[PDB]
Parts: C-alpha cells; structure tokens; sequence
C-alpha cells in the first residue's frame, strides 16, 4: 500500500563515524561499539563512541555508587536471600531520616544515614552530568540549549529530595527511592497538601506534560509526513528552505490558521516540554512551605 | 491572506467528499466538506452546553457541567436535562474530531504529504471514545463517562482513581506515564539539539546534522539519527495514549479492586510465596 | 500570598513567551501577501522580528531572516474566481510546471554537503565500504509503476553517509538513462519495487540530475515534488487495489 517510513525497508551500513572533532579532547573518545541490526530498522544502528573525561568518569562512579547504596540496603531488607529479593524488589525502599532528626546528618546507618550517603552520591551524579552536557557543546561549538533544558528537569528534582526538604527543616519531607514507596509518597504528598489538582501549577504541569505528547505527535508526524522530501534534514531546510519546510508550515496554516519554521518550531518544542518540570518544580516548592492545602488556598482566590 | 511562497500550492482537488463544491480557504483555514461539518457539530455542541448552562442556573465558565446519565438509565436514553444533553453534545464531540480528522486527510491529499497527522491524532479521539464510549459500554451504564466540565471532570478523575485505591498501582498506567515523561524528555533534547547547531556559539559557522550525532555520540554514546527521533516522538506520544486507553478500558471491566492486590501474583508464586523476611514475609 | 504573586507572574511570562515565539516563526512566509503578491492590508497582531544572520559552512554563504522572497520562478497557475479564497488552477501540466503538490523550490544548486565539507548523499557504487545489511536488496529488481506496467530496474541505492541510510533507488529506464525515486516514496517487495505515486509511462519525466554521482537539492527537491505530484495527478493511470492484489 503507501510506506509509511516508521520501519525501514533496506537497511545499509558503512565504515564506523568516529564523529566530528572541532575542539573534543579525541584521547578521551572510545572506539565504536557494536552496530545492531535491530536498532537499525527504527534509527541509527552504530553504537558508540562516547567521550569520558574527567567528569564523565566521576558521573558514572557516582551513579553506580547511588545504585550500590539502595541495592546492598534492598539485599538487607531481603535477608540476603535471592527468592525474596525477586519477588519484593518493587516493594523494598531505602527511607530518609525520621522527622526528629531535622537535617542533621546524625541519623544512624540504618534508619535514615544510607538515604542521606545515596543522596549525596545521585547529587554528585547529576550535577557532573549537567556540567558535561554543557561541555560536550562547548566542544563543538554548540550553544548550550541542551544543558539549559536539563536544568529545568533538574530544578524539579532538586526541589523534591532537597530544597523543600531544608526549606521545611526535614530530611524526613523528601522522596525514598523504592519503587512502590515513591508512588505512595507521591499520592500522600497530594493527601497531605489538599489534593494537588487545586494546586495551579500541578495543572499548567499538567498541561505542558500533555501539550508536550499533544507536540511530539504532530511534528513527528509532520516530518514523516514530509520525509519524502528530505524533511527531517531540518537543519539545511532551515538554512536553505525546500518544498518539505513549505508544505510542513502550510498544512498546519491551513488546518488551524497559524504554522511554524522549521527553526522554530524546536523553539516550541523545547519550551513545552522544559515548561512540564519549570511549573511544577514552582509547584511542589509552594506546597507546604507556602501553602498547606491548595483547596483552601484555592478558596481565597 | 497567503504567506510569501503559498500561492502555488493552493490549487483544485484532493476533496473527499463533494468534488469542487467546498474546495476554498477562508483566510488561511482551508474549508472542504469536513470544514463545513466541524463548524455545525462544534456549533450544535456548543450551544447543547450553552443550553445546559441555562438549565444548571449558571453562564459561568468555571461551574458549567454536563453530566453523563446517572446509573439508572444504563445504557439507554435519558431526559435531557438529566444526562440527556450529555449523549447528544458527545455525539457532537465525536462527529467534530472526526471531520477535524478528515479536514485534515483533505490537506494532506491536496499538499501531497503522507497522512501520518490525522492517523496520530485518531488514537486521541479513540482515547476520548474509551472513556466516553467504550468503558461505559463495556460497563453497562453511561454514568461512568465523564462530567464537561472544567473543575468536575477532574472531580471524576480523583473518585474514579480512588474507587480502586492508589490509581498508581494499575500496571498499564505505569507503562502510560513512563511514556509521557519519556516523551517530554525526548521532546526537551530534540528541540535543544537542533537548536544548539542551527544557533552554535556566536559568530560560529551554522553546525550541521553531524555535530548532533556527535554531540549525543560524547554525551550518551548513541545517536538515534534525524530521522530515528521524529519516529520516536511520534512512537512515545502515541504509546503513551495508547496504554492511557488500555489502563481505563481493563478497570472496572476485568479488574475491579484495589490495584495495589494486583501485584499480589507475582509475591504469591508458589517457590518464594511462603519464605519469611523481606516485605512480604 | 506568595503562590498568589507567582502564577500571577507566570501567566504573563508565558504571554511573553508565546509572544517571542510566534514572531520567532514569522521569519518565513512574512509579509503576508494578497493572491496576486501585493502586500496584504491584514499583517495580524505580531511584528516581524529583527533579523539574524547564519554563517553557513564552507563558501556557503549566509542566510539573514526575515529577507525578501527567494521565489522568483513563474508560477503557472490561472485566478479561478475573482473573490479572494479559491483555487489557481494549472494552466499546463502541473506536474511539469510544478505547481500544487508537485511544487519544488528553487533551493541552492549544490549537493547538501557533511560536516567535513564532502557530499552527503553518493551513489553505493561510489560510497567504499557502503553495502545492504539487512533487508531485501532491491538493486536488480524490476519497478512497477501504478498503471501495474513496468518502468526499469534498480541499479543502485543512493546513500546518505553521515546517517548510513537508503535516500534514493537510481532507477534505469526503457533508453538506458536513469533516475531516481525518493526511497521513502518506494515499496520494495520480494520480486519487484513498487512505486504507487507514479504510472510508468510518467517515470522519464522525472527531473534528471547532471552528474551521475552527485545530487543537488535544487534537483532534489524537483525531483520529490514531481513523484509527489503522481498521487494527485496519476490517479487516473492508477488501477485499484483489486487489480493490483490479483
Ligand atoms: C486525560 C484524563 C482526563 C483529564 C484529566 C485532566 C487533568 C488531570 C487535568 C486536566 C486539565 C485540562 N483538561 Mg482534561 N482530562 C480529560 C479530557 C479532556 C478533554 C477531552 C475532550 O477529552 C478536554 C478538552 C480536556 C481539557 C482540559 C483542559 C481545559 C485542561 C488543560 C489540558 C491541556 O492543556 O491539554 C493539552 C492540550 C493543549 C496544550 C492544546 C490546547 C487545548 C486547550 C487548552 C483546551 C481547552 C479546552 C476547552 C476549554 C474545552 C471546551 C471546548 C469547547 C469550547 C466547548 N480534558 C480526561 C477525561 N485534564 C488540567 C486542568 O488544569 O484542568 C482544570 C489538569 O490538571
Ligand atoms: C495521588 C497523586 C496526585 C499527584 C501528585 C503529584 C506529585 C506529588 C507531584 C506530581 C507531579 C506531576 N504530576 Mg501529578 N498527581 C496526581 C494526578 C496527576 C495526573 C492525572 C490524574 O492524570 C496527571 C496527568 C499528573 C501529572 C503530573 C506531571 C505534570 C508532574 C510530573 C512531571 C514530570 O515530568 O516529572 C518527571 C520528571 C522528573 C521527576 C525530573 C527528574 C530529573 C532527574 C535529574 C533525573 C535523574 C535520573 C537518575 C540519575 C536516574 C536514571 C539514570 C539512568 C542512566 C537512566 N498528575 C494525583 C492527584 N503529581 C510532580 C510536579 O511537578 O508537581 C506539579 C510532583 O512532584
Ligand atoms: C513526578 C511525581 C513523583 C513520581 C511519580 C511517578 C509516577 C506516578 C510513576 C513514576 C514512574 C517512574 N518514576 Mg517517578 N516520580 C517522582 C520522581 C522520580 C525520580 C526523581 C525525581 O529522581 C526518578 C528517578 C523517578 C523514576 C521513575 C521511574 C523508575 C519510573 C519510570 C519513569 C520514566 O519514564 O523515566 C524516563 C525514562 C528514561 C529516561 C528511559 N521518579 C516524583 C517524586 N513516577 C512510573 C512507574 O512505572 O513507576 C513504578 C509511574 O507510573
Ligand atoms: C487521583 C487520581 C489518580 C489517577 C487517576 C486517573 C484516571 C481516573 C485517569 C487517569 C488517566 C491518566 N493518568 Mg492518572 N491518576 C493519578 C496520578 C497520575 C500521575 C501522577 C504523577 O501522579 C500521572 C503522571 C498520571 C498520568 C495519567 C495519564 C497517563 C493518563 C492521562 C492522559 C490521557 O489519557 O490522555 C488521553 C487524551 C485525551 C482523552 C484527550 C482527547 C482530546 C480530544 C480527542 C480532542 C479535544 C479537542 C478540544 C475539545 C478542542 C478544543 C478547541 C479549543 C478552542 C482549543 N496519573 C492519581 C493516582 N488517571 C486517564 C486515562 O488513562 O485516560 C484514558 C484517566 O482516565
Ligand atoms: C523537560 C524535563 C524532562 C527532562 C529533560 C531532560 N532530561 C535530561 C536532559 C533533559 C533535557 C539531559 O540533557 C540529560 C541527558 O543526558 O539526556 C540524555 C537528561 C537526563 N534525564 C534523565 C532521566 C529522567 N529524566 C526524567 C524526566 C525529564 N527529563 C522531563 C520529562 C525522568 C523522569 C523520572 O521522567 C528521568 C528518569 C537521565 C537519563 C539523564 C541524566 C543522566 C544522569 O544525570 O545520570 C547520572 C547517573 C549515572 C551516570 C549513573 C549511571
Ligand atoms: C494522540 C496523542 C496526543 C495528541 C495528538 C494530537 N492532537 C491533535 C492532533 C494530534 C496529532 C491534531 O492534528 C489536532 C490539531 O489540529 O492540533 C492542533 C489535535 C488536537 N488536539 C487537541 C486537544 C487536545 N489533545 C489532547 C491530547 C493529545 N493529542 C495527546 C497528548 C488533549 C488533552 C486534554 O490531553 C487536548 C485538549 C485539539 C486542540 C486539536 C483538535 C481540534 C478539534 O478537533 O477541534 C474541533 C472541535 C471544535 C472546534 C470544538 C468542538 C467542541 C464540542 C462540540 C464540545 C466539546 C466538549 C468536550 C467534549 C468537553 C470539554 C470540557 C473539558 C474540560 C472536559
Ligand atoms: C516542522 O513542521 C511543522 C510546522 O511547520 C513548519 C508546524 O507549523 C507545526 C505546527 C505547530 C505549531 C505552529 C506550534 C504551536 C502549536 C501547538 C503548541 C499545539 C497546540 C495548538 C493550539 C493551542 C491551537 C489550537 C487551535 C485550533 C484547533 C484552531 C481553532 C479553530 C477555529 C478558529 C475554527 C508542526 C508541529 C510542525 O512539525
Ligand atoms: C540524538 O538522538 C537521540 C535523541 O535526540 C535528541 C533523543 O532524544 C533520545 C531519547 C532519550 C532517551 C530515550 C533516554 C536516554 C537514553 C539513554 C540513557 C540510553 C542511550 C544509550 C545507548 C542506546 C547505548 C550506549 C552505548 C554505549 C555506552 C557504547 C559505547 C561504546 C564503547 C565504550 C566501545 C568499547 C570501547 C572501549 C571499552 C575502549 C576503552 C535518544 C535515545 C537519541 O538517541
Ligand atoms: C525498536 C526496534 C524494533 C524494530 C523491529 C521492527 C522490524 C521491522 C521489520 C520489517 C522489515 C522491513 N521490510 C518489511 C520492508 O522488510
Ligand atoms: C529554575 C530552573 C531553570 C530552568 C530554566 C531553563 C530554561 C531553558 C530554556 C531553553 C531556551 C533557552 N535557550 C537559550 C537555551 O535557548
Ligand atoms: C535497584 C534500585 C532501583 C530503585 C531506583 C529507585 C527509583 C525511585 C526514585 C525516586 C527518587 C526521587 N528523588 C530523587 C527525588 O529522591
Ligand atoms: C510554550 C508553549 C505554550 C503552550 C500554549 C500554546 C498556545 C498556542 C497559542 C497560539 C497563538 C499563536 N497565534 C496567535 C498566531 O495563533
Ligand atoms: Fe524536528
């Protein structure tokens, strides 16, 4: 019938891309990695190289150091035993320090010290991944817009486990890292600040998380639509407008009387999703040190 | 009023319904045989809210509410202003989306593109159609559909979600928002990485497709490609719709409990159920 | 009340912001012109934004936008009503005039070039090292047009390096020259490559490029508008479903 390009048909595979080098460190690159046919029929199915620097090297032992701290707690919680540790794994959870303990950092190992050593060490993780997305940029003489974004995923995080904690004066208010345990935080979170869907910020949030699948959709399938015309090559289409770029712009004038550019339209798109944690990081730092119940607060309004 | 390079392209044909008949644009908007039933489905629909806003005793935007009919009537008929206004305005809704679809497969036919937006914009509307249609059905009583209404839709959210406990606990909900966030996520990273090449360091020569591989190359050691990402935006949006309908659709029809017991079958299985420790011992 | 300041504050950064963006999109298409290219009375409520300039790599140029219109070719198409609204319809073949859905625009005659200043898109004959990993081959397959009537053979894939994907089938006609089909306009099946928007005798009317190793995206961008054009247009070669799964 039609091809609709979401698989593709022939796949072809050439000499490995060791990338572009501009000003990148090159001894800190790796060689390629495998290529896999099964990527290949959905994007690119080189895998690698990838560059570790310094920093990249302290992410990565941070991060395992974060896993280790919740997965040796969890094999505790599991008497050691292999059977329990299967069949409770999303029921474990290393918890924060009891409100009694404030922030101090006195709490012992087992009963809130392990939460505050594997906070550290995701702390130390994500900030040094911040720091490299910048990096690798600058490396190439990108802007920074992806360093940029991920500061806005990261406000929402940092809120949660540690700015509203200390505002509030309690390691006991941030999330425990379980899997069922951080969705009953969740829900109890909206129990005891009175139900978040009066919160205004929750429901932009959720609107920006919603409008961010709402603009995914339409211009994925914008540029699928117009690939039979080189359209997802939007960086010379931006550089050089093509019929991909015109039709693109025209079937969204015509359907809803506005359009985009093809550089524009990255800009909505980069805005909608960062909007998703911007409000509700805004969202969760009110909630308890402002506002205690978002429906009275709702009622003065 | 046309943009500088719109001209060529507005010519006859690709209507589906009524040859040349409502083959023109009103300003921008394109018309065609599907712009004409959006405008009288969405108008009817509207002035049925209206009307239900006069019987509520209310014109104001944040207390009108059409109700679905209340349990009672099931799946037939109901007086109009008890549930009856509802089925009339989502017979409305549906026809409205549906044109709105096909309007779209019309532009798509005059503009030669493929059909890949009214298709993705079709699993919303079958969204819609599972809490409006198909879970009631599947259910036997209209009254488990949605209030229209700002504040009560979301009044029906909380107690649906609340009537089987935690709402988290519903494994295909889980895969739904994992979707979401992953699309967000995705859509983030796109944006800024076509972005960062086109608007490299001032004074910079423009980057090119390239530098995007290598920057996601450095950064995570992979880069799904240029066309790679668009598929996967469309892929995780639709997902996460998908599985959104799937997590309704199988409440209240084949799962009826508090979801946190569903998770209960992986704990009792019969080598591990029973050993002492752990959370469940 | 503090949360009370802030979504007060939102609402009108996020006024800002739609504000930013939508002129941030007019820097194509705008001004808006009337059916005949004047200037429309009607600009809408938002200005054109200041200009920004790309420095494109190697003797590329620069592109500054907003800028007056690159379109200058004649665009054949005839007024069909007085009244603002209505169609222009062809006034020769659309399909070679290019216009409607078999429009191209006059984009730069010079290949798309990779981030190491060499051609992105090459033949596989060419491209060393380049070979079909996975998939059905379709160089040596028959091309069916949608009148069900054969139009050549697959003699090669044209390959975009950098990405390493299938861009275009060079495909060989009845007089022995070839041309390319848009791979993503094509249907590659077992014993046959398929292509729905065009009928074979509408195959050597296809835009040809000028050196056989290279592609421009001026000829590129003919090439997918006139294949593009074949689903509008060739619809009256075009047999149906029935015959063609028979
Ligand atoms: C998906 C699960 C639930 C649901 C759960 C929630 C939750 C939870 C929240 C919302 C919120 C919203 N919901 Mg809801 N909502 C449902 C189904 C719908 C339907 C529908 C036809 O199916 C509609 C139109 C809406 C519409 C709305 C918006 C008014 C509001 C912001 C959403 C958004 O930005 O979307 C993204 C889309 C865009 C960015 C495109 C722009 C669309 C605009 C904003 C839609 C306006 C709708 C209009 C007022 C409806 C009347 C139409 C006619 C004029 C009569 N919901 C289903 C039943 N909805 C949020 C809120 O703040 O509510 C008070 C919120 O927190
Ligand atoms: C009963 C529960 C309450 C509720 C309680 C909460 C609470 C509590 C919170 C939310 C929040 C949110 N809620 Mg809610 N919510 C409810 C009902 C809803 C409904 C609905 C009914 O349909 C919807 C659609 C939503 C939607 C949403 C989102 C808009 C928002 C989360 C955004 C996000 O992307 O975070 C995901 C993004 C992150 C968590 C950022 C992560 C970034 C870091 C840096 C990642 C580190 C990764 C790490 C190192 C490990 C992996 C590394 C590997 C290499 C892969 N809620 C009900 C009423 N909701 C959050 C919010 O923002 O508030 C407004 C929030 O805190
Ligand atoms: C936003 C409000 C709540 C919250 C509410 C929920 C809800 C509700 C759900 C999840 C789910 C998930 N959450 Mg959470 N989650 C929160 C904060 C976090 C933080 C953090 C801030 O560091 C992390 C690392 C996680 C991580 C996770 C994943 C294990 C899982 C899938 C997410 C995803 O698509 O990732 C992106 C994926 C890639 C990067 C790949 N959550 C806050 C505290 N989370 C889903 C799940 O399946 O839970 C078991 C789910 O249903
Ligand atoms: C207290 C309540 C429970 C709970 C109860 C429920 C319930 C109940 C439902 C959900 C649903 C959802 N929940 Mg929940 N959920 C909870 C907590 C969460 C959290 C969280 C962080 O805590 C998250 C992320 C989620 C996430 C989700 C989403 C996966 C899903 C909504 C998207 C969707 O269906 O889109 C689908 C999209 C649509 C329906 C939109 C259709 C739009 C139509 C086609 C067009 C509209 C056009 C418009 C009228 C035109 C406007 C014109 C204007 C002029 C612009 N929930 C809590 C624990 N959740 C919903 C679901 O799965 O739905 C199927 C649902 O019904
Ligand atoms: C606009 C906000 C959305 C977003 C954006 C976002 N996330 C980002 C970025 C951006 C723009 C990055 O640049 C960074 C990244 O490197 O992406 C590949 C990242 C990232 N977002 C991640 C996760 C993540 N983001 C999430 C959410 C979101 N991220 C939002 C939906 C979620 C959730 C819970 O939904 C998760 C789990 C990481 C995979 C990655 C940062 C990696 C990191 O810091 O890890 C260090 C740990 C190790 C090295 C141990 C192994
Ligand atoms: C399938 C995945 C995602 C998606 C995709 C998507 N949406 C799409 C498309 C796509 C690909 C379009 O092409 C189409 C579009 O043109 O977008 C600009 C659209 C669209 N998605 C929209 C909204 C929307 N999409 C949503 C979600 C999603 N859309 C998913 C996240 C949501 C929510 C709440 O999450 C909303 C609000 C519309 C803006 C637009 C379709 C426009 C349209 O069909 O409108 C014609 C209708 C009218 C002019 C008015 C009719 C009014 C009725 C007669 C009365 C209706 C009352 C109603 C039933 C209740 C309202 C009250 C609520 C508070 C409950
Ligand atoms: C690369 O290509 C692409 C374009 O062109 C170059 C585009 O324009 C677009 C279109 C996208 C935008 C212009 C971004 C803004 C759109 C959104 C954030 C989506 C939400 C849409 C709305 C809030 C508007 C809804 C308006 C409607 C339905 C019209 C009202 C109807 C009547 C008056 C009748 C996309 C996706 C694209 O990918
Ligand atoms: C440019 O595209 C892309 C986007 O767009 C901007 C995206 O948004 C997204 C969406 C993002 C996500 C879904 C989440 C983030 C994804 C990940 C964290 C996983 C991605 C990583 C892989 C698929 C594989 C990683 C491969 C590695 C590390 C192999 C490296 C090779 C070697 C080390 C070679 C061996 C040599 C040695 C040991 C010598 C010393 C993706 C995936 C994407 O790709
Ligand atoms: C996310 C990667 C999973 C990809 C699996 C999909 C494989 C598609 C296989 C069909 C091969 C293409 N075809 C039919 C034209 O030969
Ligand atoms: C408080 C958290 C700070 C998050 C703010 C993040 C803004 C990201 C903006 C993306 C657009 C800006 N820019 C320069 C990168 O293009
Ligand atoms: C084997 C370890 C798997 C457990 C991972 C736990 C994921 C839940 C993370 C929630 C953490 C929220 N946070 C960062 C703000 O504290
Ligand atoms: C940053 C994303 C904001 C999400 C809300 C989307 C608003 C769309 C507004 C359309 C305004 C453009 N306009 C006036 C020309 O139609
Ligand atoms: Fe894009």
């Amino acid at each position: 019938a039609e091809y609709q390009n979401i698989f593709s048909q022939v796949q072809v595979r050439g000499p490995a891309d060791l990338g572009m080098t501009e000003d990148v460190n090159l001894a800190n690159r790796s060689g390629v990695g495998p290529f896999s046919t099964l990527l290949g029929w959905f994007g690119n199915a080189q895998l690698g190289p990838i560059y570790l620097g310094s920093l990249g090297v302290l992410s990565l032992f941070s991060g395992l150091m974060w896993f280790f701290t919740i997965g040796i707690w969890f094999w505790y919680q599991a008497g050691w035993n292999p059977a329990v540790f299967l069949r409770d794994l999303f029921f474990f959870s290393l918890e924060p320090p009891a409100p009694e303990y404030g922030l101090s950092f006195a709490a012992p190992l087992k009963e809130g010290g392990l939460w505050l050593i594997a906070s550290f060490f995701m702390f130390v993780a994500v900030w040094s991944w911040w720091g490299r997305t910048y990096l690798r940029a600058q490396a190439l003489g990108m802007g920074k817009h992806t360093a940029w974004a991920f500061l806005s995923a990261i406000w929402l995080w940092m809120v949660l486990g540690f700015i509203r904690p200390i505002l509030m004066g309690s390691w006991s208010e941030a999330v425990p890292y379980g899997i069922f345990s951080h969705l009953d935080w969740t829900n109890n979170f909206s129990l005891v600040h009175g139900n978040l869907f009066y919160n205004p910020f929750h429901g932009l949030s959720i609107a920006f998380l919603y409008g961010s699948a709402l603009l995914f959709a339409m211009h994925g399938a914008t540029i699928l639509a117009v690939s039979r015309f080189g359209g997802e090559r939007e960086l010379e289409q931006i550089a050089d407008r093509g019929t991909a770029a015109e039709r693109a712009a025209l079937f969204w004038r015509w359907t809803m009387g506005f359009n985009a550019t093809m550089e524009g339209i990255h800009r909505w798109a980069i805005w909608m999703a960062v909007l998703v944690t911007l409000t509700g990081g805004i969202g969760i730092l009110l909630s308890g040190t402002v506002v205690d119940n978002w429906y009275v607060w709702g009622q003065n309004h | 009023a046309l943009l500088s390079f719109e001209r060529k392209y507005r010519v006859p044909g690709g209507t589906l319904v009524g040859g040349n008949l409502f083959d023109f644009w009103v300003g921008p908007f394109y018309v065609g045989f599907f712009g004409v039933a959006t405008f009288f489905f969405a108008a009817l629909g509207i002035i049925l809210i209206a009307w239900s806003a006069v019987l509520q005793g209310t014109w104001n935007p944040q207390l009108i509410s059409v109700y679905p009919p209340a349990l009672e009537y099931g799946l037939g008929g109901a007086p109009l202003a008890k549930g009856g206004l509802w089925q009339i305005i989502t017979i409305c809704a549906t026809g409205a989306f549906v044109s709105w679809a096909l309007r779209e497969v019309e532009i798509c036919r005059k503009l030669g593109i493929g059909y890949h937006i009214p298709f993705a914009f079709a699993f919303a509307i079958l969204a819609y159609l599972t809490l409006v249609l198909f879970r009631p059905v599947m259910m036997g009583a209209w009254g488990y559909a949605f209030p229209y209404g700002i504040w009560t839709h979301l009044d029906w959210v909380s107690n649906t979600g609340y009537t089987y406990g935690n709402f988290h606990y519903n494994p295909a909900h889980m895969i739904a928002i994992s979707f979401f966030f992953t699309n967000a996520l995705a859509l983030a990273l796109h944006g800024a990485l076509v972005l960062s090449a086109a608007n490299p360091e001032k004074g910079k020569e423009m980057r090119t497709p390239d530098h995007e591989d290598t920057f996601f190359r450095d950064l995570v050691g992979y880069s799904i490609g240029t066309l790679g990402i668009h598929r996967l935006g469309l892929l995780l949006s639709l997902s996460a719709v998908f599985f959104s309908a799937l997590c309704m659709i199988i409440t209240g029809t084949i799962w009826f409990d508090q979801w946190v017991d569903w998770w209960q079958w992986w704990v009792k299985l019969p080598w591990w159920a029973n050993i002492p420790g752990g959370i469940n011992g | 009340d503090l949360a009370s300041l802030a979504i007060y504050s939102f609402w009108i950064f996020l006024a800002g912001l739609i504000y930013y963006l939508q002129t941030e999109n007019m820097r194509e298409g705008y001004p808006l012109e009337n059916e005949d290219g004047t200037p429309a009375a009607n600009q809408g409520p938002f200005p054109l934004p200041k200009p920004k300039t790309f420095i494109l790599p190697h003797g590329r140029g620069t592109l500054t936008v907003p800028g007056p219109e690159s379109e200058d070719r004649p665009i054949a198409l005839a007024r069909t009503a007085v009244s603002e609204g209505f169609p222009h319809a062809p006034t020769g073949d659309p399909m070679k005039d290019g216009v409607g859905p078999a429009s191209w625009v006059a984009r730069r005659d010079l290949p798309e070039l990779d981030g190491h200043g060499h051609n992105k898109i090459k033949p596989m004959k060419a491209a060393a090292g380049f070979h079909v990993s996975a998939g059905k081959n379709p160089i040596g397959l028959p091309v069916r047009g949608c009148d069900l009537e054969i139009a050549g053979k697959v003699v090669d894939i044209w390959v975009d390096i950098p990405e390493q994907m299938a861009r275009f089938l060079e495909v060989e006609l009845k007089d022995g020259s070839t041309r390319l089909l848009p791979m993503q306009m094509v249907k590659v099946q077992s014993n046959r490559v398929h292509v729905n928007a065009l009928s074979s005798d509408l195959f050597a009317g296809i835009p040809t490029i000028k050196s056989p190793t290279e592609v421009t995206l001026l000829e590129e961008d003919k090439i997918c508008g006139y294949v593009a054009g074949g689903l509008m247009y060739a619809a009256p070669k075009r047999k149906s479903v029935v015959a063609a799964m028979l």
